[PDB]
């Protein structure tokens, strides 16, 4: 979808492994603000929005 | 109130320590209060502001 | 320390920095210090093809 119009989806109620997106190496631009990403494997999260 | 200096000593203390603990509740502008969760949610180079 | 990197990667040797290239080629640590220099040598490392 198009910036002003930008989609919104809801992640909850499920196991997240993050590890696979970071080392698809896929992706030219990958920051993290306010969380490290190479923890992202250890956390629990009450909501996630995509 | 007839013990009240001896009363008042023992609550100023409590109150001083009181307050000493509660202060551990404070972000004092860090991210979060608590030191485990952001020492687990933060690499160390940014997490040592 | 002298080596051959691509140039969008310029920044990419840099203390409290995260890439494939900091984790397992060439890490610099917090403390660092020194210098960097860098120059393009697509005229003398670069052939055809």
């Amino acid at each position: 979808a198009s910036v002003y119009a930008w989609n919104r989806k809801r992640i909850s109620n499920c196991v997240a492994d993050y590890s696979v997106l970071y080392n698809s190496a896929s992706f030219s631009t990958f920051k993290c603000y306010g969380v490290s990403p190479t923890k992202l494997n250890d956390l629990c999260f009450t909501n996630v929005y995509a | 109130s007839a013990l009240g200096k001896l009363q008042d000593v023992v609550n100023q203390n409590a109150q001083a320590l009181n307050t000493l603990v509660k202060q551990l509740s404070s972000n004092f502008g860090a991210i979060s209060s608590v030191l485990n969760d952001i020492l687990s949610r933060l690499d160390p180079p940014e997490a040592e502001v | 320390d002298s080596f051959v990197i691509r140039g969008d990667e310029v920044r990419q040797i840099a203390p409290g920095q995260t890439g494939k290239i900091a984790d397992y080629n060439y890490k610099l640590p917090d403390d660092f210090t020194g210098c960097v220099i860098a120059w393009n040598s697509n005229n003398l490392d670069s052939k055809v093809g």
